């Protein structure tokens, strides 16, 4: 992971089905396709992703102080580690099959659902700056304090002003 | 007369009477004011939602 970013979302965002966790990780990494016969790269690409992660442990990293603070030559700080979970819980209304009356019929039950990436995009080798802009835009959208809303990319859109093709139903 | 009479009926004259307009009568109940999920949140933190 060339770039990595950890953001803490609020209760309104966590309530959604796409943000069932409380921490979001944004990453940018480079992929290489290797020739099966001999080690020789054939194609290269950059990937921008975003997953809801959960804490699994801790580790020690160098301390980087900010303006008011000052650090020792060998000062270190401990930060948590994150991983992508397989499933996350939800709370949905239900009914008790063996309710004896009118007071124990309606209840709440918990279910597990599959976790899917928030963002998954692929960029070519000669488009590093566009990938960097996309990653920065995702980070800014998360910093604004709401859900990720803009996924538009100019390269993958259909032509504009071609009335003979855009007249067909799209809903 | 060696049997009962009208004055010996008690529960039938005490239960309130309402008029029915169909063979099925519906009414709505309120059971809870919300889930019991903890009220303390912290300084400057948006509290969680709740449903009755």
């Amino acid at each position: 992971m060339l770039f990595k970013y950890i953001h803490d979302v609020n209760a309104k965002v966590e309530e959604g089905r796409r943000y069932l966790s409380d921490v979001v990780r944004v990453a940018l990494d480079k992929e290489e396709t290797t020739d099966p016969d001999t080690q020789e790269v054939t194609s290269t690409s950059y990937r921008v992703t975003a997953y809801p992660v959960v804490q699994v442990g801790e580790e020690e990293v160098p301390y980087i102080p900010v303006h008011p603070k000052t650090a020792e030559p060998g000062q270190k700080v401990t930060v948590p580690t994150y991983d992508v979970p397989e499933k996350l819980p939800v709370l949905v209304r239900g009914r008790n099959p063996e309710a004896t009356g009118d007071y124990d019929d309606h209840i709440w039950v918990t279910e597990e659902v599959e976790v899917r990436p928030l963002v998954d995009e692929v960029f070519k080798e000669d488009e590093f700056e566009k990938a960097r802009l996309y990653y920065e835009n995702v980070a800014a959208q998360l910093a604004e304090g709401d859900d990720i809303r803009h996924y538009y990319r100019k390269d993958l859109d259909r032509e504009a002003g071609h009335y003979s093709v855009s007249r067909y139903p799209s809903f | 007369n060696l049997s009962f009479t009208d004055q010996h009926i008690k529960f039938w004259k005490k239960i309130p009477k309402q008029k029915a307009y169909s063979t099925v009568e519906q009414y709505g109940q309120l059971l809870d004011y919300g889930r019991s999920q903890g009220a303390f949140v912290g300084e400057g933190v948006l509290p969680d939602t709740n449903d009755s």
